[PDB]
């Protein structure tokens, strides 16, 4: 009589335990498909015959809840099973599940590690929905996994096998603009608006002292 | 007679600006019986033409069973 799972006596109130387990397996599988798809109110008046051009006293104030209650009515209703809320040490702590890496990604990983030394800033956006933290750990775990395949990369101090010319420009064809001077030209616009509001600042200041000096005379 | 008497009293010595507000759940608003006086003061009159008929309605009941 092995110690794992005999069905063997009364076992009162196990059904609420049963479909909770079948729902938690269903919940995690819908978290998989978010990943697979991502890889890819003024005031109102009226015109009475008695008093024309009269404004409504109820539109003067706002309720601040009728707008909220519309969407809250159109939310999904579910019945809470107090078994479903279970929590462990793995709760309310940052960190998630990393989507494991493929060999199609490695040719964009080795070559991006072949061109530069080790630069985690620009390779992050190359893997568009991966973040800066776990890709740094992908450099670390490969030191124990493939120590010799990495050791060919820093010996390579030359332009590599000339196939990165597409991936040189595939990075560049996103938002084609001369970024070495695109940032300069609109920054000069920004200080122009700040200078104009600074002109608006002092010209508001000088007329104000001019006006109340006349009130000081009278 | 007195609504003119108060109006002249203002113009002898007249001695001297609306943005929205928010419904609060710790405040009351006027309702009930005085709200019926707030809607009984300004509404559409109808000028009745007072007549004297009384035979048109009379036979209207006779023909109906």
């Amino acid at each position: 009589c092995k110690p794992n799972f005999p069905i063997g006596q009364i076992s009162e109130n196990f059904e609420k335990s049963k479909m909770a387990k079948k729902a938690k397996l269903e919940k995690r599988r819908h978290l998989r498909e978010l990943r697979m798809r991502a890889r890819q109110t003024a005031i109102q008046l009226k015109l009475n015959p008695d008093g024309t051009m009269a404004i409504d006293e109820e539109t003067m104030v706002v309720d601040r809840h009728k707008n909220a209650s519309i969407e809250n009515e159109y939310k999904e209703k579910v019945d809470e099973n107090p078994f479903a809320n279970l929590y462990n040490y793995g709760s309310y702590g940052r960190g998630s599940y990393t989507d494991p890496w493929t060999v199609e990604e490695m040719i964009k990983f080795y070559k991006a590690l072949s061109m530069w030394g080790t630069d985690f800033n620009l390779i992050s956006q190359l893997y568009p929905y991966r973040s800066r933290k776990q890709v740094k750990a992908k450099f670390v775990n490969e030191e124990k996994k493939r120590p010799i395949l990495i050791e060919l990369a820093l010996r390579s101090k030359l332009p590599p096998n000339f196939d990165e010319y597409c991936c040189e420009i595939k990075k560049n064809i996103g938002t084609v603009a001369d970024f070495n001077e695109k940032l300069i030209e609109l920054q000069n616009e920004h200080k122009h608006h700040m200078k104009e509001i600074e002109e608006a600042k002092n010209t508001a200041k000088e007329e104000d002292q001019t006006a109340q000096r006349l009130n000081d005379a009278n | 007679a007195n609504v003119t008497r108060k109006q002249e009293d203002a113009r002898r010595n007249p001695n001297p600006m609306s943005v929205k507000s928010v419904n609060d759940p710790s405040q009351n608003r006027l309702t009930g019986s005085l709200l019926a006086h707030k809607v009984a003061d300004e509404e559409a009159n109808i000028e009745l033409t007072w007549a004297e008929g009384t035979f048109e309605q009379f036979k209207d009941t006779i023909v109906k069973e």
